[PDB]
RNA sequence: AGUCGC
């Protein structure tokens, strides 16, 4: 992307559906959002346990 | 909790020991405004001048008066802090501050136990305290904090 | 004339071996040194507090004259060389090798605040509470 | 194995509310013997003892390796021998045209007055760093060797490059002051460009 | 083959970038990171380390309680080029032979190779002798 | 290990084509153990000495020879984070220096060279351990690689021509993560072509293929982009778990 | 006059000199010109609001270098000389700094990469080493061990316990230099067996130890 | 220990 691009695509928002497939960038930003979900599961599991 | 630090645009310290010929010729009519203010011990008060400029926008929101701020600071610090202020009839707002001393006792007896730090340097500690500690309408310690909400 | 059009051309010589070592003496421009006002100078290696590695001591005019410290540059060059191009009475150029590069810097004629006394102790007490008087008590 | 990049200064805002900012430089000749050297330049904030300056939030100190006590950066410059305050100011900020930078350093200069020669400054670092030794001069020589060998070793390991170290230490203070003005982004903890 | 003149058709599609990628793996291969580092480690770093700067010298004490004459002997040790032989194994008989990684796994050996270095001994005493130097490969 | 939530666990932005996006364990070590990208490569390290010679000869002034009170305009240049010197014309230097890299007077895989314009700094890196990846070069708003290079690559089936020759044409470059911050990088030849007023025209590199951002195990999984992202991460663990 | 005095005559003339930076190879070529009496010629061409300086190499020595002028305003450069007669003189002030530019930086590089190679070649050996069998031939003993045996086997070995009086004299002679000595030194200076030197030291003297079993003996000074 | 399972 170009520097300073708050427009919805360069910063987050994916246009496509899981059926259409995610463009490369869309794909990677999605993995960032999926990681939050993986990490939170592990961290939350320990703390509630205690 | 609004501190004077939030309201203040800027501060400046000048050496102006002669109000009647102030370092800012444009400031000169306000000195004309104050000559009846303890004219006897202007030979006794300190020559260092503190000058402050205030934001009109902060001043509007807090809907304050310059006399409220002057009365707040004088009350907060005490009689030592000699304040005078500019005319309200301007979009800008500036406050001019000098320090009075203990008058009679300063005759240099032993050596004047202060260790002779410069009075200006004492003035920066005044300005420091003045920014951080002064609490105009800042009735408590709730950080800066608020917001107002309409509930339906 | 040179202001309009000029051309000069001089042969360049290198002597097989100089009769003396050529060194550089550099000053800070901020010190604005003018040798016009120098009349005497002494230049000797500081060595007593412990020779060719040791720093320089530059003493100008009399004892009351300015003193400077000369510090040796690690090497003249690390991958090149520095040469001096000089004008000779025949009308030629003569080129001389640099043997050393020394940095020379100013020192105060008499300052000396000293910490050996209890200045360090005063620091423990230091609330920025004095400045002139300590300089007077010295 | 993934580690933090050597030989490069980066600025951090750690937990300790008394350090406003800090400049870290990990400086080993991994291509030498692989030690470490972790110079810290830390900006102190929040306080001022009493009526000192009504805002201590500019008292820049320096950690050094094998030193039992924090010292202000200015002592190290004195120890490098540049007694001239204009010269130290030249190493710190080669643009003395901006009044704001000049004011930012000034209280750190104000601290410097207690020590005003290289030897005594060396005697300060020696005693603040080592085991007690009333020998004074050895404390100076040992400390001299530490500044020569231990501090920013990637910039050199001898007398003949002692000047080069002075600019680099000064560059960190400059790199730190930029963040302290805030015209400089605070450096990320996990940018991959800053990994090895 | 190119000239950048008669060419007018720079376009090139999917079909072709995979040709470029294939050439990357054909040249490098999937585990070129591990191997390149180890190779550089031998080709450079183990040499660099013995070629350091710690040549050791040793001077035994002499003229105890009395002596006069001329020599407290002095010895110096220096290290030169390093050699590495392909990975060998010695049977209990004592006879070395080449190892092969499959053998190394079945019999539980360690797949390593023997390292040799050139060492020098250098007898520059206080006067009587200086040249007596000998090279070894150990 | 075992009790500490943190941001070095979350996939970071810079891991684009450097480390596989979705190939890190699903246990407590999640995100701390990462897996290298397919195209990723790792610099083996090299002596800075040659670069220092070329710079001093080009026009870099030495530290102790300059006058400190005259450096504000000048750009500081560093080599392996060591502050070697100053320069008054960094743009001709950067252009010339890269040209040397394309011509291989300094090792591609090695030297990283970065300019931070808004700060007037030039950082150069030649230390071991930096993660870098190959990219195509584009020039004057178009790709520099032409199909004639492809015909030599087809020819490799009976010729000595190779990926190294391809690097020798200077049509591909190696880019570490620090340098990747300052490039303007087109996703695919298609996009770099259609462009007129569509987005920008300042590109400097292009992606040899975007699906290369995946690491080894993630590449087995077909249509990974039609899947929900953590779904891809469970497959990367299980694929590694299967037998055969 | 003395060697610590710095001659200001040069400075007093206000003599100016030129400062030129040059690549090592050009000066190395000059370095092997030795004393030919020249290395080239300098040409200066001046026009309106512009000056061009250049250098040409000697054609004999070759078996155009443009000059770039440099600022000197930020440093007060001067030159001094350290004579072989141990005399010091301030020779002049730098009025100009300059840089000698190559005729071509680009092709040169081919030579340069080769040039770098010639100064810079530690051919890390590495050429492996195939297979060696020099884990050393095992003699009957170390060669030097035999040297040690030969030395031991030359006269020295047994000692001259006979003649107590001469040995008594030697102790007296020890007492002529210092009040106490280490027994290790006493056997060295006497060349006698320890058990015997003790037997004598019990007879005519005493002992005195210090710190950690560090002992000295004395012939009872009085 | 680390890897790993849920």
């Amino acid at each position: 992307f170009i520097k300073d691009d708050y427009g919805p695509e360069s910063r987050g928002f994916v246009e496509n559906s899981y059926l259409a497939g995610l463009t490369p960038t869309e794909f990677f930003f999605h993995a960032m959002g999926g990681r939050e979900g993986l990490i939170d599961t592990a961290v939350k599991t320990a703390e509630t346990g205690y | 909790h609004t501190t004077l630090r939030k309201v203040t645009a800027n501060t400046a310290i000048y050496y102006d020991p002669n109000p009647q010929s102030t370092v800012v010729a444009e400031d000169q009519e306000w000195v004309n405004v104050y000559y009846e203010m303890p004219d006897f011990d202007v030979a006794r008060i300190s020559p260092w001048l503190l000058r402050v400029e205030l934001d009109r926008k902060h001043m509007t929101d807090r809907k304050l008066t310059m006399e409220q701020i002057a009365e707040k600071i004088n009350a907060g610090f005490g009689d030592d802090l000699n304040c005078i202020f500019n005319d309200d009839n301007a979009e800008k707002l500036v406050l001019r501050i000098r320090i009075m001393n203990s008058d009679e006792n300063k005759m240099q007896e032993e050596e004047e136990v202060v260790d002779k730090m410069d009075d200006d340097v004492f003035l920066r500690c005044i300005e420091s305290n003045m920014l951080t500690d002064m609490t105009l309408q800042g009735i408590e310690q709730i950080s800066k904090v608020y917001m107002h909400l309409p509930q339906t | 004339g040179p202001s309009s059009q000029n051309v000069t051309e001089y042969v360049v010589r290198v002597p097989k071996n100089t009769t003396k070592k050529y060194n550089i003496m550099a000053f800070n421009a901020a010190d604005k040194v003018n040798f016009a006002t120098w009349n005497q100078a002494r230049l000797e290696r500081d060595l007593s507090n412990k020779p060719e590695d040791q720093p320089w001591l530059l003493r100008v005019n009399g004892k009351s004259g300015r003193k400077f410290k000369g510090i040796k540059k690690g090497g003249v060059t690390e991958n090149t060389s520095y040469y001096i191009f000089t004008q000779c009475p025949d009308g030629a150029f003569e080129a001389f090798p640099v043997h050393n590069w020394y940095n020379f810097t100013p020192l105060a004629r008499h300052r000396t605040l000293t910490a050996e006394e209890a200045e360090e102790e005063w620091e423990r007490r230091n609330k920025v509470l004095n400045h002139f008087s300590i300089m007077q008590q010295r | 194995q993934e580690k933090m990049a050597t030989n490069t200064v980066y600025v951090f805002a750690k937990k300790d509310s008394k350090y406003a900012y800090t400049g870290e430089c990990r400086s080993c000749l991994e291509n030498s013997s692989r030690p470490t050297s972790t110079i810290w330049v830390s900006m102190l904030a929040r306080g001022g003892q009493g009526a000192k300056k009504s805002a201590i939030g500019q008292r820049i100190v320096a950690t050094l390796p094998y030193i039992k006590q924090e010292v202000p950066i200015i002592i190290v410059f004195r120890a490098l021998g540049f007694v001239s305050d204009r010269d130290i100011l030249e190493h710190i900020i080669y643009d003395f045209e901006d009044p704001e930078m000049m004011e930012m350093v000034k209280p750190s200069l104000d601290e410097a007055f207690v020590i005003q020669e290289q030897n005594v400054a060396l005697n300060f670092i020696g005693s603040r760093g080592a085991k007690p030794g009333v020998t004074k001069e050895k404390r100076i020589k040992y400390a001299k060797e530490v500044l020569q060998k231990e501090m920013l070793p990637h910039v050199g390991v001898s007398d003949f490059c002692e000047t080069k170290k002075a600019y680099f230490l000064g560059y960190m203070v400059h790199r730190l002051l930029l963040a302290a003005l805030g015209r400089r982004e605070l450096d990320d903890r996990d940018h991959y460009g800053n990994k090895r | 083959y190119d000239e950048d003149d008669d060419e007018i058709t720079p376009d090139l599609w999917q079909e072709a970038c995979w040709i470029v990628i294939s050439s990357y793996f054909d040249e490098k291969g999937l585990v070129r990171q591990q191997l390149d580092s180890f190779d550089e480690f031998i080709q450079m770093s183990v040499q660099r380390i013995v070629e350091d700067a710690p040549p050791i010298d040793l001077q035994a004490e002499a003229q105890h309680a009395s002596g006069e004459v001329e020599e407290p002997p002095r010895y110096l040790l220096k290290f030169e080029q390093i050699y590495l032989s392909k990975p060998t194994h010695w049977e209990r008989d004592g006879a070395p032979s080449p190892m092969m990684p499959n053998e190394a796994r079945l019999r539980n050996l360690t797949y390593s190779a023997p390292l040799y270095v050139d060492i020098t001994k250098t007898v520059i005493k206080e006067g009587e002798e200086q040249l007596q130097t000998q090279h070894q490969k150990t | 290990r075992d009790g500490k939530l943190a941001k070095p666990r979350q996939l970071h932005n810079t891991l684009w084509g450097m480390v596989c996006p979705a190939e890190t364990p699903e246990g407590h070590a999640v995100g701390l153990v990462k897996n290298l990208a397919l195209m990723a490569y790792i610099s083996v390290g090299s002596q800075p000495s040659p670069i220092l010679e070329f710079l001093e000869e080009w026009s870099m002034e030495n530290l102790e020879e300059i006058s400190p009170a005259a450096i504000a305009d000048a750009t500081k240049i560093f080599v392996n984070g060591c502050w070697v010197g100053i320069h008054k014309d960094p743009e001709q230097l950067m252009n010339t220096l890269r040209k040397l890299r394309r011509q291989m007077d300094i090792i591609v895989s090695e030297v990283s060279m970065i300019r931070d314009i808004r700060e007037r700094e030039i950082r150069i890196y030649t230390d071991a351990g930096r993660i870098c990846r190959p990219l195509l070069i584009v020039e004057k708003q178009k790709l520099l690689l032409k199909k004639r290079h492809i015909d030599q690559l087809k020819e490799r089936e009976y010729n000595n021509y190779s990926w190294q020759d391809l690097v020798a044409s200077g049509v591909v470059e190696y880019i570490d993560t620090l340098e990747e911050e300052t490039v303007m990088l087109a996703m695919t030849p298609d996009d770099l072509q259609e462009k007129e007023v569509a987005y920008c025209s300042t590109y400097t590199h292009c992606e040899i293929h975007p699906s290369m951002i995946l690491g080894v195990c993630a590449s087995i999984i077909p249509f990974p982009d039609h899947n929900q992202s953590p779904r891809n991460t469970y497959q990367s663990a299980m694929g590694k778990q299967a037998m055969g | 006059a003395e060697r610590g005095e710095l001659d200001l005559t040069g400075a007093k003339q206000n003599t100016g000199v030129w400062l030129v930076k040059v690549p090592k190879y050009l000066s190395q070529q000059w370095a092997k010109a030795s004393g030919r009496g020249e290395v080239g010629k300098l040409r200066i061409a001046k026009t309106q609001g512009r000056t061009e300086v250049s250098f040409t190499l000697n054609e004999d020595l070759a078996n155009e270098h443009p000059f770039v002028l440099q600022s000197v305003g930020g440093q007060t450069l001067t030159v001094f000389t350290e004579s072989s007669s141990d005399k010091l003189s301030l020779e002049g002030i730098v009025v100009q700094r300059a840089e000698c530019r190559p005729a071509a930086s680009e092709n040169y590089m081919r030579l340069k990469r080769l040039q770098i190679e010639e100064s810079s070649k530690p051919v890390r050996l590495s050429q492996q080493l195939d297979k060696v069998v020099t884990t050393n031939y095992k003699p009957v003993a170390n060669h030097q061990y035999n040297i040690e045996y030969e030395r031991k086997k030359k006269e020295d070995g047994k000692r001259a316990r006979a003649d107590k009086q001469h040995v008594l004299d030697m102790l007296f002679s020890a007492f002529e230099k210092h009040q106490y000595y280490n027994l290790k030194d006493l056997v060295d200076i006497t060349k006698q067996p320890v058990v015997y030197l003790k037997e004598i030291l019990k007879e005519i003297g005493v002992q005195n130890v210090k710190g950690i079993h560090k002992n000295t003996w004395e012939l009872k000074p009085e």
